[PDB]
DNA sequence: CCGCTCAATTGGTCGTAGACAGCTCTAGCACCGCTTAAACGCACGTACGCGCTGTCCCCCGCGTTTTAACCGCCAAGGGGATTACTCCCTAGTCTCCAGGCACGTGTCAGATATATACATCCTG
DNA sequence: CAGGATGTATATATCTGACACGTGCCTGGAGACTAGGGAGTAATCCCCTTGGCGGTTAAAACGCGGGGGACAGCGCGTACGTGCGTTTAAGCGGTGCTAGAGCTGTCTACGACCAATTGAGCGG
């Protein structure tokens, strides 16, 4: 319940430092927190429907591999 | 080609409408599609299950993958309406 | 006392978070996010910890991303701030949410 | 002796997408509902884009379906768009948007 | 009785 | 000055026709397969096809490039726009 | 031989219109022409080397779709 | 007794590609030539990424290749920043930039 | 299970003596080698289906590597490639 | 003499 | 709407892929407590966003003049499909047996620390 | 500019675990055949691509004239950055339990494969 605000101003202003940004208005917060929920939703949708079609109950890394490719979101590292 | 089929469906949904020439390759450009999405996902999840069949289990978690929100809720529907009474 | 120019430490923490690969969300909360969020998709669900470590690790690069996107359509409009309208150009552009 | 296809209520063809599961290299088996379900997804997909196709032929006060009205139905519908949001459709055009700042 | 979707009606 | 404009996008966003000339598209085309196989025959459709291809992607960049115009606070698209549609696409 | 000026200002303004651009500016065609080239350079480089690979003289339909699949632009109504 | 790599002078294996080839339903048969060009292949782009990254160690002061190695000989080098366009990778960081107007 | 580790460290040992690599960029340079065969390999299956072919060959996976790879990558690529493959067949 | 690239020098 | 032949369905065997039960341990969850780094709340000030106003120039709209696109037709032949031998290349199978994967082992690259000297950015 | 303080690189010393190596071993790759079709090649046919011509007229090109709009400069006010003091869970390190993922071992039914028999969908 609510856990999107455990995403503070502080790491979303780190991520935007990250991404070379200098200045930041006071909503992008918010807007932030709005698309990481989007984003990750579909992410754990697919990873969730290939749990489930493994019959497994744990979501596997390779699960969120999986999912991600799908999405042109290729991701290394993690198998 | 689906040509005779998509031209089955279509009397089925408008009995007074007819198709273009033009607009029957593109349903059969849609059809060729959508069969390939489907079935090179229910390949992939085959591979990734260390399975050689590809079942209407494989096909139905391809059709929820792919298909957006309300469009696989009765794209599976279906799915599982025509294997029932296929089988029965 | 010794202050800075309210455009300097900015720059110093540009270069600071360009130069690590670390993460910058905290992980417990970020954990609690992806749990809550599976929760509608399947009830007692499990996470390996390494599925959630692949979960940040690409809704980070994600969100720099498309801030680094962000910034390009702000400095189109001449500025320095970055405003949701800029998060909307950049997502509309890349076809994330037309 | 029910061809298959009408023993499972579908106007799609069964055995030819058993055929084609099995000469495209998907898997080394081809189950058995695997075509019937595959035949249905497509039959009822196609149906739905046709049931918009022709809305939107009749909109235009015409008996016939065009790509004009093929474009114009996936991309009025978030779904069917999302979908086929990569697509480029011959003929199709485009969907009629004119911004707020650009009209006076 | 045309053919219709539920998704649409 | 702006009517016959919107009068324009009104008639060209309802017609679904090839805006670019076939002839001129078709020489384009050979020149630029010419740097890659000399004696190259196309197909009437291979043709038809490209420009189909080059004509949606040519509209889909411009709608980009109106909105950065608009975000940019103008009505006119400049080369800027283009190029700002074309990194955030990510073909720059 | 300067065969892209045959993509003419006019036919470049109605592709902007049906983009809905309201005002051009004067260097826009120049931009549109190099974007124009840019695109149809790595189209047909892709759909000839599906031709060759065919050991066939003529460039295909089918290449020119196969050519556009592999971009992510997916062509429907030639085959 | 000798290797099909070894006799490809390459140091990437043919007969695991081979075999993955085989098995990886990709054709209903692999040709012998097939499991070479791609293990040649295969390991000219390992040592392409491989040759960058210990140059960025090396420019680093460092005596091994870690994640940030690789995105820094990646994404500083045209031709595999294109080719991994769409890649994620893990603990790797970003390219040092700042625009120029957000400098004083 | 398996994985191109050691022919990853082969590569490196001889493209890098003195320079050693670390567990974790050992597991991306695997998944960049999975990635890279599965794309080729696909590739290589779309040309062989094509052109109705039931054999994937040297000219498929050449073909593939110039349709995937950019500009002088795949040039060198393909020449690495042939220059293999004849001294296989050899 | 190591593994030195063509594509690069 | 008519002719007919290629593709669809049906019957029956068999071998193996996949379902099911039993087990074993790994790893994922749950909790507790201490530390302290980080988040949070607040105050101040300044720099940036945003609105207004004015200039002038660039873009559009319109009326001639020109240019070549488009259309129809005639003609040649290059090369795409198609078919019928022939053989060479690949799958399949049964020995070997070496290369690569799964555990010990230590020693060095890397991370972490203070005293020091050098270089920052922001003022009076 | 001087310079005084903040941020930070340098020199020099201890952990410290992780990576590079050693070792047994087992299984996947290699070798040596056989069988048989997939692909190559030669011949052939005819489609459809390219090339040229003649006429029209639609569209492009060009020049001109306004005026709408882009951009520059200026002013204001407010909202975001900086810094400081306080609060709060993130994290780290155990401690414990058990749910379930992974793995045999067994058996069965399901799909591939071959043989009649048709009978409908393609071409005209």
């Amino acid at each position: 319940r609510d856990n999107i605000q455990g995403i503070t101003k502080p790491a979303i202003r780190r991520l935007a430092r990250r991404g070379g940004v200098k200045r930041i208005s006071g909503l992008i917060y918010e807007e932030t927190r709005g698309v990481l929920k989007v984003f990750l939703e579909n992410v754990i949708r697919d990873a969730v429907t290939y749990t489930e079609h493994a019959k497994r109950k744990t979501v596997t890394a390779m699960d969120v591999v999986y999912a991600l490719k799908r999405q042109g979101r290729t991701l290394y590292g993690f198998g | 080609s689906y040509s005779v089929y998509v031209y089955k469906v279509l009397k089925q949904v408008h009995p007074d409408t007819g198709i273009s020439s033009k607009a029957m390759g593109i349903m059969n450009s849609f059809v060729n599609d959508i069969f390939e999405r489907i079935a090179g996902e229910a390949s992939r999840l085959a591979h990734y299950n260390k399975r050689s069949t590809i079942t209407s289990r494989e096909i139905q978690t391809a059709v929820r993958l792919l298909l957006p929100g309300e469009l696989a809720k009765h794209a599976v529907s279906e799915g599982t309406k025509a294997v029932t009474k296929y089988t029965s | 006392p010794h202050r800075y120019r309210p455009g300097t430490v900015a720059l110093r923490e540009i270069r600071r978070y360009q130069k690590s690969t670390e993460l910058l969300i905290r992980k417990l909360p970020f954990q609690r996010l992806v749990r809550e969020i599976a929760q509608d998709f399947k009830t007692d669900l499990r996470f390996q910890s390494s599925a959630v470590m692949a979960l940040q690790e690409a809704s980070e690069a994600y969100l720099v991303g498309l801030f680094e996107d962000t910034n390009l359509c702000a400095i189109h409009a001449k500025r320095v701030t970055i405003m949701p309208k800029d998060i909307q150009l950049a997502r509309r552009i890349r076809g994330e949410r037309a | 002796a029910k061809s298959r296809s009408s023993r499972a209520g579908l106007q799609f063809p069964v055995g030819r997408v058993h055929r084609l599961l099995r000469k495209g290299n998907y898997a080394e088996r081809v189950g058995a509902g695997a075509p019937v379900y595959m035949a249905a997804v497509l039959e009822y997909l196609t149906a739905e884009i046709l049931e918009l196709a022709g809305n939107a032929a009749r909109d235009n006060k015409k008996t016939r379906i065009i790509p004009r009205h093929l474009q114009l139905a996936i991309r009025n519908d978030e779904e069917l768009n999302k979908l086929l949001g990569k697509v480029t459709i011959a003929q199709g055009g485009v969907l009629p948007n004119i911004q707020a700042v650009l009209l006076p | 009785p045309p053919r219709r979707s539920s998704r649409l009606t």
